[PDB]
């Protein structure tokens, strides 16, 4: 899993070395974000009930024809409700893992990978998950450094459906 | 590889679960004590020429066998295999300090190594004994107060020996 | 140049990446040791010349027969100490170097790659510099992190010998 | 490649001179500025998608003949290979603004380019106008006071700038 | 180009060798079947506009959103009307050109290699060129084997986009 | 790999004896139903992504355990490899559909899947199941008397549904 | 086993792709050949033995030496005339095959492989087998398309002897 | 590569056109005349040995300097070479007959020939006056009315001609 | 690999020791006989084609199931593996009698070969039987008295029997 | 093992061919020169333990320090006298093994490769094992073709350490 | 060319070594064995044209349907024997350019690539030529290692055709 | 490559002619006096660390600027570099004077080694200078009397020196 920590030994590995002070410096940046990363990942934890319904309904209001239409990859029955209220939280979930973890490795090995192919595969709509995503970004309450990682991954995430 | 954040994470995953808050103020406290960490992984890193050297000097003095005409770390090829073993197991101990976490460990230098050596002929039980001789030099190495702020690193201490430890007893 | 920044971006090329934070957070913890680094490189140069002639005299009292033999290899006169001088100060130096971009690539790349060739093409041995760079550790008076970054690259020049 | 750190490094090696108290005073004062340079780069990065679909849009309606059936960037496989252009040159444009050196974008992008373009039949006078458009909505977005410590970038700015104009002038 | 003689040549030159009759029965194969094939490419591009039009308001039937929804993937102004009928138009225009080859190297080349890549860049909804499909499928008014010639391709296109 | 005609060929060979006058017959009359093969194979082809997506979906829904946390087929990147073993299952049995034996299903897909699904935990049962489902709509779409000229296929439709529970057998 | 419906099997295969309306018309284009290549391998299977026995006269009488040079590579005695007997007849049941088959899979795998070197090791003459081709070749008594199929594998064998 | 149909195909698609009724014309005129194509080919390959073997000694013959001690195609390797190239030109010459268009002729085979022979010292002039043999002998052996049904191959012996002087003037 | 003397020292190093006295005469004793091994390196080499091929010509009169159709040794490229792998194994043979030591023929040859034939379903009682032919015929071709000075070459003559001996066994 | 016989062995089988008279020409001229070979092996070997107690005491008058500078890599104490002894004796043991197998294979495979990686680990100076070495070239005896084969295999050491 | 001496050459290089003794006793093998070679090549280089006539009189002797049947690979005509005679002396001529050279280097380069292709292609038989060199062998009237040495390349080249 | 009596051979194949009676006694003649290129090979080899380490040290004596910062040979890599041409070049002498040709020095180490200097920026007149330093090392020391056969070695000298002149003539 991609975080600092790992990225720097990778590095060390590959070049069958000892971590040198490169790596060092690199950890300690990671230990010096942590404050600001673990502060946005308590906040979207604390309210991740209000999040995921909120952003539900943000896209829900924005593409109102997959409350309307009949089919499996449209929310207009109570599965399809469940289905898309599920997909929220997974990438909330995920989004406070890569914030944990300290880099992108959750939601590169969890969600990104294969994304393409399941939103081709189940016609699901990119743009869907990208209005939930910028709900998220209005309203997780931040501010600060704690802000800028909370919208760091969330914007990382909506560049993976772009 | 897992580091100690991700191996969390990774657990939470499989349950689909948020971290808990008792969770994030374990791995906040990782955190806090993360300048000790990397002062442990410095100093061994500093000091691996010689932590190597000098165990492996110390092993052939209580074993004249291996070096020997016949043994199995006779010849300067042999020889230098050998002392690339445990600069190489050494190497690792200190990726899985950084870490916090045995996994590159095991994955990638522990898991296959006694197969290994048994197809060889290489005696695992020697290594063993000159990888218990690398801890106690890496450790009084890492506990040593000179030059350095004054604090309690002995949960990194055990944290560390353990990781020397899972090396040994993988090969014996 | 292996920098901590150089590595960052090495890092994202090898996987056709953008930069993430894991990279950003590497990058600001080079930014945060910097201060320590700085310290040390500008006490070692300005004390230059007087550890290089103290860590000269250093090898020449540890090893007396390197100032009376009389190989091209050795210091009996004249050429072979400024050689030998001269040999030290591009140790010093270059240990600034990598004090100042943050790791070992100015060493490496200036020094160590091709050390072992030269020193047994030329028949010098790796104590004599072994020695040199002890004096060095034992004499710069630094305290703190500013010492604990010069014996890094000074601890990390003697195992590059051993 | 070089960093800004590098560059000063390599230019006293070849004279043989340890770094004056001066050149040490500028490099100092790149880590005091480290912060906005690191909310560039995460700026441009988080915009990256948006960035190159409205500078290519915008650029095929101002030239709709690299569309046009013939045109270079007709069928997907040459739009997709012009959007690529497009996210490649950004993204080493961000590199470049990482390191503070051009370098990185010189050598492992625009060296060559020019070349390419030609032995292809690409516009890389068209390919320059899109870079160009990229450029504006980059700074703007570097640029935005909104959720950011109020200061002044304008140096920064003016760095970034010459390095899209640098991979604009390497392909027109 | 794909194309039953190509790949005939194709198979025999990777191996080094003449054509033998194994690759010339495939080529009388495709000779044979071009009456079929050219039937349902000379109705398609009779009725060409026609079946484009139509096809188009097909899908602004299915999907009456991209006629009311704002921004620049949309079909709500006339220069999205006018992509989108040009877009249909490529897809009728290639199919036609897949019919005359005998084989899919025409749709390959110049329309689904990069197609995904495409419809992400620029939040285009593959349902709606697979409905614009179906409705070609639906009204070229082909019959015997020149309606299955021209569903075969339509349905390879319909698959490149599910 | 064999097709029908080569695998009489093949066992002629090994008797060194000329085909018969019946096993002549026999390959003449492949030949005579050779069109209604065509246009199952077309058939089953021109509807592939439907056929592995409505057997997925199903699967899903009748065994939620395989997509909740912790489940083989959760995470997008595993998802994408489980619509791929369907697509490759049901891709090998046209082949064995167009070529009249199953040889090509048999040694380039169902050999050693088995052994690969359990080193990788893969739910074989689970695989068999789904194989069962893309069965069931392959044979409705190829048997529908609608647009097609109107006969008997009877046989072919035994031989493909022998191919899929050839490949459900592999993995259960 | 090379034939065109494994010939196009394996074009889709090595793509990682279904088959598509390419192959399927080679595929077609076999089924519409196989009535003359059936037709020509009846006439050869039926009359089999006197064109094994007319070919091999035409070979003794145009090389008078194979009959009487007593080496074992020679026909000088009963063993070596069944040895050619036995040959002729590996040629033209192989070429059988290859008809039924429909390409040259049988006569490149059972026969043309490994061919100049066991000719080589048995110092065995190509040209006496390319005399029984030809009299095969001269003798089937075909006509039309059923001649052209036995034609062009008689004559493929005849390429890989020369 | 390109056949006759995708030519016009690929003209049709840089001026974003469907195709006319005279270019469909003109294809299904290159579908109508396939059967005597088909036979140009198979008969081309079923003499390419004696095509080959027959041009290489009459060159030879004519041109005694080429395989005398010191010529470029003495010593068995150089002449092994010799005739592979007669015979590799003669394989894309009825390469490009199937097709019914050059382009697989001068893009596998002609592109570059030129500047390997210069490289080598191969006289490439000496080259197309064996290409020039096996043209006249590859016609007569296509245009021989013996044992086929009679019409009129005069279109196809001057495409076929085309080819041969095509790949000797790429060569001379 | 290792040759006569190579395998003396090898065995002394493992002991630590100088070659003794002993050891160092019977190594003369190879150098003294060494033209009549090169002798028999040559005319083993020299008859190589026939030693194969009468071999394999007798080995089938015997057992003619191997060539008959189904037979192991049946299509020339099942015969062209067969007769090649008598080439191999009389190859490595000579080159154990050149170097004086079996082990570059088990390393490189027979380890393994048995279960490569087993693998493939090659009858290795059958390669056996075939290698004493080529035992028999090498052996008469070393020991023929004619055109060569008269001496004693017995012991050679054993020494490369056991050679042959040992590769039959290693496949029966 | 590199000898004449197993490198013109090596020759034959990477082109997967018979010996041919270029090889079996190079084992002769082995043959030839094993009676200077093995006159020097023998003289070394009657005279080992002369030349190594000599060799020693060669080494500790030109370099003096080395029977008197602490440390585990020195000759000041008896473990280091026995270890510097036993080295002395390996490079004269092996040389013979040369010799007697008539090429470097024995000094290549046991004593050469890794000898660098081991003078660096244990801080042991070339210069020590040149001096040993020059001693014995000095002192065996030997004349004509026999002391230049003793004096090459020796040089070839001398070279390794240089 | 492959002699002792290129192959000597080509493994030192191969790794990137000097030549060391291991080569120059291959090397002086070669000159040892020169004595021999050379009386060969001047015995058959004197007698040349004698040999040639009478081995190409032994071939037509022993298969006198070469000068008989008609045909551009017979001997039936002036230019047949014309052709005849003159492979017989490039076989000649490059067995002395071998036993020149020490060893197979010419044979292989000049006449035994492609031997098989050429020999094929136009209709020429081995056995002829097998029949040639026996002649040379039976008839060059060398006696002791010169004869070996003549018969060692003669039997190279009878083995290369069989 | 060729050596002297390949180089013969090939001159002579060219004009289809056997040798003649002068050629063989010249290539007798090179017989005669293998046992000097023997040692001079041996002793060059057997010097080749001194020679090298002399030349370059004196070259870097006579021409400081090579090794000042900022000069070709300075930092470690680059004199690494630099010493490994010598004795790249000193090596390939070595294989000249063994092969009595020039062909191995010439085709694969001179040709088109000074556009790779002048691609990298080294000096080629400089290394020429280092090479004229182990030219006259070399023949010292192959011409040294004691320990060695009195007797003329002079021709031997002149082409040894030839080769050396032959390498600097190529870089300079
Ligand atoms: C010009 C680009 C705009 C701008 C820049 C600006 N930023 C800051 C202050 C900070 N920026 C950061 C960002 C990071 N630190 C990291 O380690 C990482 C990677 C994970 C990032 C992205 C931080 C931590 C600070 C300090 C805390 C804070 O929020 O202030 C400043 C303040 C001056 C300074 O150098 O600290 C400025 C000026 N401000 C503008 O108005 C421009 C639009």
């Amino acid at each position: 899993m991609k975080t600092p920590i790992t990225e720097a030994i990778a590095a060390a590995d590959t070049q069958g070395r000892f971590l040198s002070n490169t790596e060092l410096q690199a950890v300690n940046g990671r230990f010096e974000r942590a404050a600001a990363s673990m502060e946005a990942a308590r906040a979207l934890t604390n309210n991740a009930q209000q999040l995921i319904d909120g952003a539900a309904n943000a896209v829900y209001q924005k593409f109102p024809y997959t409350t309307q239409m009949q089919g499996a990859n449209f929310a207009s029955d109570s599965r399809g409700k469940s289905k898309c209220a599920r997909d929220i939280g997974y990438y909330l979930r995920i989004i406070t893992y890569s914030l944990v973890a300290g880099g992108t490795g959750p939601l590169d090995e969890y969600l990104i990978a294969g994304l393409d192919e399941i939103n081709r595969t189940f016609d699901l709509s990119p743009s869907w998950y990208v209005e939930a995503l910028k709900y998220i970004k209005a309203n997780h309450g931040l501010s600060g450094q704690a802000a800028n990682e909370a919208n760091t991954y969330i914007d990382y995430a909506i560049n993976a459906l772009s | 590889m897992l580091d100690a954040f991700a191996k969390v994470v990774s657990q939470a995953d499989t349950k689909g679960e948020f971290l808990s808050s008792a969770q994030l103020d374990a791995l906040s406290n990782v955190v806090k004590d993360g300048s000790k960490r990397l002062d442990a992984v410095n100093r061994m890193t500093s000091n691996a020429s010689t932590i190597v050297a000098n165990a492996a000097r110390s092993l052939f003095e209580e074993q004249p066998q291996l070096i020997q005409p016949g043994g199995n770390a006779y010849t300067n090829r042999r020889m230098a295999a050998c002392l690339r073993d445990m600069e190489i197991i050494l190497r690792y101990v200190t990726y899985a300090t950084l870490a916090g976490d045995s996994s590159v460990l095991d994955d990638r230098c522990l898991n296959g190594l006694r197969e290994t050596y048994q197809a060889l002929g290489v005696p695992g039980g020697s290594v063993a004994a000159g990888v218990a001789k690398m801890k106690d030099a890496a450790i009084a190495i890492v506990n040593d107060p000179n030059g350095i702020t004054k604090g309690d690193c002995s949960a990194l201490v055990s944290e560390i020996a353990s990781y020397f430890d899972r090396a040994a007893a993988a090969v014996a």
